[PDB]
């Protein structure tokens, strides 16, 4: 659903208690100053980002404060927020499972990994487990598609897996210890699954078939 | 004389000495692979210099387009204007199959970092902006290291290498849209507002970021131009067939035994590339149903076809469909064809803006139509009805996206009009 | 001394450098079908009907906001230029809800006139609408918002002609709707003028809903009282009784919009 | 020295924080130099 018309609600008010800390405030002058003088709205993304990290999804407060923080009409503000699908306007869980649902990524059975996830925490897709841990939500393509279907967890990717090593990671999380990001199988990153079909010999040093002049 | 079998790339003749992480990624180990080296002498040859090389080298557009990189970059040699003048680094990467940009950031950020150097110095800009997508918060941190190594060695900055120029390279990062990977969208979105495109009566050479002038890139093709200057546009021009030259990174996915990334040369054989570095289609290349070239946007192609296809924009185009971004996706014949179109479409309908009509109506109407496709809903005459849909769809749109979208529906239906057919019929059966 | 020579269905006219293909084919006569076009407004180029076929182009262009060059003939009857607005509107009448007796704006609509001149005669939509919540800005502006074809015309009066930001969309796809997001009404002195301003009944006058029909109420030109700016306005008036006041253009006084004392 | 191209080194990205991009590049800012200016604080300056 992700209805995106805010109906103000006893924890999502205009009067819902949101600030930002010093250091944050120092984040978003730096942020500020990245972008040229009279063009302060240029930030407003990745601002209301910043209002994310320290309070895990965005109330409306956040969007005044940020709209109040650069001087931008609250309305536009309003829009980014609602455009932009990492900004969660309605408060979510620690976890965030993202799971990828793409053709590449569907092509190599990610079905069985979104099955294991529902089992495993009881929650079926577009909610949140009772004890706000982890909310399990379907997302398209997330860019490791050449790797098995992978799931995105708050900031971490976690490619190759198969229902098992995902089985693993969600109780890992429960018990607090952090996966290790990576593919949960052989490959590191992209070689071929067999071995290395090139980048064999060492890399030339500087300088090799460098054009004369230069 | 000429090449006749564009293949078998050798390692010494490659941009991306580190696809995989296996030296170091800061600027040791990129100083080590050859990277970041005599930057001073290209930065004092002169933009014209530097622009003309790559005109030589042939270099195309490596982001989705195949639009000549020289000529597109000599766009900005124009005087100034009292405006500044802006490199814009797509690195959105939304596109379904789509995996180098993300190696390169996360394995080769020095080579990213000189690119922005030697093409902001070649187009006269005062300072790049990569726009990494919000994702890849991982990767863009790793560019962000590298960045802030850059600055420190003082090869950016003020008085980069010591030339007099003076270029910043700032990472503008994303907010989880595939619209943002469209240049002017992209554009938009860093300006603040949404990822709507901006139509194109103007271009971006003379209104851009900000509203001064702007130039959106790719990853790749602004990676390996420091290596087109270093090694030669000659050098470049060798590999690949004529107009079709260069390496690319080639992203093997689908139901390949082992999907991985590549840096082959153009116009390479489509079963070579897939026999050696991916290790062939899974059940051998009998058990091959199906071929997308080059992501979402470029339409797929079937196995009598992929027996003997060049990878270069033209053979791909001669074949009805595009290179796109060389992204592989394998599909064997225990694919429900319908239902990956069908996925596909639905793809683009989350990820359509919503600006212009045919987009924001037209695709959503595709994937409802695809939906009852996949349970053989309809009748035969919405077969045609769909093919009319796409072709309304089509050029009819602000950006690429609609016929990005149109490109697969009309690539299913004119390579698998029975199985639809069959599909609607076993429907209609079952349902008596 | 800098006026460019562009053709129309070729008919040679004399524009001026920066001129549009639409104020061109203006030129001429022809009156190039438009949604999200106002004069008034900035251009926005979103509803694509304004689609115009250029010769030796294989592309149709965007009249409303393409700027015309030397040499170009501007087809505005060409087949492919027809079928893409017959395409445009099949689009725009896909998930438009069936209100026409309903709506306010029958019989005046921007969307059943052109419906009736560029387009065709039928559907080949065999699905289900989609219908949006309706969205509450003051007691002079009713909203239907399923009926919003999101050309965002009145998003660009509210930001420029009437100052306040406080129109806009939200979302994307097929679900982006034109509000306010928040609860807050649309409040100015010139705040009815978007009624004029929305091609289709999606913002209508509320004193006026359903009170009368377009085709039957006599229209007089007068002249407004209410503030000493003097903005001529139409009464429509019908069985010798006042119904609506509507701007009437002047271009010097009031150019098109009046205020809400006036209306 | 060998060529050890057997192993992955780019594990710095695991012990990565919330802030870790921002708090990077905030520092990174005293490198930066003078953005351009347009003139009016704002567009709607
Ligand atoms: C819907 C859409 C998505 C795109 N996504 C990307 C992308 O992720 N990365 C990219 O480099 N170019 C992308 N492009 C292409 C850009 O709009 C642009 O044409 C290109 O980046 C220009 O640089 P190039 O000539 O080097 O490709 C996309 C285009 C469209 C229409
Ligand atoms: S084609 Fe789709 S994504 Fe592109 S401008 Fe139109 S609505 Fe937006
Ligand atoms: S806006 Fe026009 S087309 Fe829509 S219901 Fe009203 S009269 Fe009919
Ligand atoms: S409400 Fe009316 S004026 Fe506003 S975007 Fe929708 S159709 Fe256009
Ligand atoms: S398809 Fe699963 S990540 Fe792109
Ligand atoms: S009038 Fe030109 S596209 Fe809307
Ligand atoms: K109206």
């Amino acid at each position: 659903g992700a209805l995106f018309v805010h109906r103000d609600t006893p924890e999502n008010n205009p009067d819902t208690p949101f600030d930002f800390t010093p250091e944050n405030y120092k984040r978003i002058e730096a942020i500020v100053k990245n972008y040229p003088e009279g063009h302060k709205a240029a930030a407003v993304l990745p601002v209301l980002d910043l209002a994310q990290r320290q309070n895990g999804w965005l109330p409306i407060s956040a969007m005044n404060k940020v709209a109040e923080i650069l001087q931008v009409p609250p309305m536009r503000v309003y829009e980014v927020a609602t455009f932009y699908t990492m900004y969660n306007r309605k408060p979510v869980g620690k976890y965030h499972i993202q799971v990828c649902t793409t053709t590449p990524c569907m092509l190599r059975n990610s079905d069985s990994i979104l099955e294991a996830i529902q089992k495993k925490l009881g929650i079926k897709v577009g909610e949140t487990t009772p004890d706000k841990l982890f909310t399990l939500i379907e997302v398209e393509c997330l860019g490791a598609c050449v790797n098995a279907p992978m799931v995105q967890i708050n900031d971490n990717y976690y490619e190759d897996l198969t229902p098992k090593d995902i089985e693993e990671i969600i109780d890992e999380l429960k018990a607090g210890k952090i996966p290790k990001p990576g593919p949960r199988s052989g490959r590191f990153s992209c070689e071929p699954a067999g071995g290395l079909t090139s980048l064999t010999e060492p890399p030339k040093g500087p300088g090799f078939g460098v054009q004369a002049g230069l | 004389p000429k090449k006749t079998s564009f293949g078998s790339l050798k390692d010494e003749d490659r941009i991306f000495t580190n696809l995989y992480g296996r030296h170091d990624w800061r600027l040791k180990g990129a100083q080590s692979r050859g990277d970041w080296y005599k930057t001073k002498e290209i930065l004092l040859k002169g933009p014209d210099w530097i622009l003309g090389e790559v005109k030589t080298s042939g270099l195309r557009g490596r982001g989705g387009a195949g639009f000549p990189t020289g000529l597109k970059w000599s766009f900005m040699n124009k005087p100034s204007d009292g405006r500044p003048k802006y490199l814009v680094v797509n690195a959105d990467e939304g596109e379904p199959g789509t995996c180098k940009d993300r190696e390169i950031i996360r394995h080769d950020p020095h080579k990213l970092v000189e690119g922005c150097l030697v093409g902001g110095r070649a187009m006269g800009a005062r300072a790049a902006y990569i726009y990494i997508r919000g994702e890849f918060y991982n990767e863009a941190s790793n560019l962000q290291v590298a960045i802030r190594e850059a600055y420190e060695a003082g090869l950016i900055g003020k008085n980069a290498c010591g030339s007099g120029y003076d270029f910043d390279v700032f990472v503008v990062r994303g907010a989880g849209a595939y619209i943002c990977g469209e240049e002017t969208a992209l554009i938009e979105s860093i300006e603040g507002k949404q990822g709507k495109p901006r139509l194109k009566p103007p271009f971006p050479a003379d209104v851009g970021v900000f509203g001064c002038p702007t130039t959106v890139a790719n990853v790749e093709t602004v990676a390996v131009s420091p290596t087109i200057c270093r090694r030669g546009g000659a050098w470049f021009a060798s590999f690949g067939r004529e107009r079709n030259s260069g390496t690319k990174l080639f992203n093997i996915s689908g139901h390949v035994n082992h999907p991985c990334t590549v840096e082959e040369e153009m116009s390479v054989p489509l079963k070579e590339l897939i026999e050696k570095h991916a290790g062939g289609v899974i059940g051998g290349w009998d058990n091959l149903l199906a071929v997308i070239p080059g992501g979402s946007s470029t339409p797929l192609i079937p196995k009598s076809v992929c027996e003997t296809v060049l990878m270069d924009f033209d053979a791909l185009v001669q074949a009805q469909t595009g290179l796109g971004t060389a992204a592989v996706i394998v599909m064997d014949r225990s694919t429900d064809i319908v239902k990956a179109i069908a996925r596909l479409i639905e793809f683009y309908k989350h990820e359509s803006c919503g600006q212009c009509t045919p987009c924001r109506e037209g695709v959503d109407w595709m994937n409802k139509v695809m939906a009852r496709f996949v349970k053989g809903d309809a009748r035969p005459a919405e077969i045609d009805s769909l093919w009319e849909i796409s072709k309304q769809i089509e050029g009819h749109t602000i950006c690429a996206l609609g016929d990005g979208a149109a490109w697969p529906v009309q690539g299913l239906i004119r390579h698998f009009r029975p199985e639809l057919e069959e599909r609607m019929q076993q429907f209609a059966l079952q349902h008596q | 001394s800098n006026l460019i020579e562009v053709f129309v269905d070729g008919q040679s006219v004399m524009v001026e450098p920066g001129t549009t293909v639409l104020q061109a084919c203006e030129k001429v006569g022809m009156q190039i079908p438009r949604f999200c076009y106002h004069e008034r407004l900035s251009v926005a180029g979103n509803c694509r009907m304004c689609l115009v076929e250029i010769e030796k182009a294989p592309k149709v262009v965007a009249a409303c906001a393409m700027p015309v060059m030397k040499g170009w003939n501007i087809l505005t009857n060409s087949e492919k230029s027809k079928k893409a607005r017959e395409g445009v509107m099949e689009f725009l009448l896909a998930n438009h809800p069936l209100d026409c007796p309903i709506c306010d704006q029958g019989g005046e609509c921007d969307l059943q006139d052109q419906s009736m001149m560029f387009g065709s005669d039928r559907s080949r939509f065999l699905e289900g609408k989609r219908a949006v919540e309706d969205k509450n800005i003051g007691p002079l502006v009713k909203t239907i918002m399923t009926r919003c074809i999101q050309c965002t015309r009145c998003i660009r009066f509210a930001s420029e002609i009437a100052g306040v930001d406080d129109l806009g969309t939200t979302g994307r796809g097929n679900d982006m709707q034109v509000g306010t997001y928040i609860e807050k009404m649309f409040m100015s002195e010139l705040s009815g003028n978007i009624i004029d301003i929305c091609p289709v009944g999606a913002l209508t006058s509320k004193p006026y809903a359903f009170t009368a029909r377009p085709w039957e109420t006599r229209k007089t030109e007068s002249i407004d009282v209410m503030d000493a700016v003097g903005s001529n306005i139409v009464v429509s008036t019908r069985t010798g009784e006042v119904m609506r006041i509507l701007p009437r253009m002047h271009e010097d006084i009031n150019e098109e919009w009046i205020s809400d004392k006036t209306r | 020295e060998p060529f050890d191209n057997s192993t992955y080194r780019n594990l710095q990205h695991h012990e990565y924080s919330t802030y870790t991009f921002l708090d990077l590049n905030v520092e990174l800012s005293k490198f930066r130099m003078p953005q351009p200016s347009s003139g009016r604080q704002s567009p709607r300056h």
